[PDB]
């Protein structure tokens, strides 16, 4: 009975880890969108036909 | 989990609906203005080059 | 999204899973009736002595 009652803490730590990974995935969604925008920015800046103000 | 307080699935569905509404209003503004870059928020660098041009 | 995650975590932390108490309630009610009957049976033990005299 004590071994069965002790499992609630195991379930609590498991859900806490799930929520931590969820917050990390939201931040990763933001970081990937920002990295993609940085990609087209660098891809446009690579062109030599731009004037100085655009670069 | 059969909670009568928290309802995580409704929060997730609300997040997806909010994202869909954002894409829809973006399409509405792009349709009515006729431009994919109507303002500095859409793309500040391309907006600047287009304004100077 | 972080607000929704914090609220979902508090719900994981404190909310009851009512489907289990839905059975626990009926079980404890039957157990309460059985305990009342057992105590009522216990109360009359002195009466058997009265017949002896």
């Amino acid at each position: 009975s004590a071994t069965a009652a002790s499992m609630n803490a195991v379930k609590d730590s498991l859900q806490r880890g799930q929520s931590t990974i969820d917050v990390a995935l939201a931040a990763g969604d933001t970081i990937t969108d920002l990295l993609g925008k940085m990609k087209e920015k660098a891809l446009a800046a690579s062109d030599t036909s731009l004037n100085t103000a655009s670069f | 989990l059969n909670s009568i307080n928290t309802n995580a699935g409704a929060m997730i569905a609300l997040q997806n609906l909010n994202g869909t509404n954002s894409e829809l209003t973006t399409v509405q503004q792009r349709i009515n203005t006729g431009k994919k870059i109507a303002s500095a928020k859409d793309n500040g660098a391309i907006w600047a080059t287009a304004k100077n041009q | 999204k972080l607000q929704d995650s914090l609220d979902a975590g508090v719900g994981n932390l404190v909310d009851a899973d009512l489907a289990k108490e839905s059975a626990k309630l009926q079980s404890l009610q039957t157990k309460q009736q059985l305990g009342v009957q057992a105590l009522s049976i216990a109360n009359q033990s002195s009466s058997s002595i009265l017949s002896l005299f």
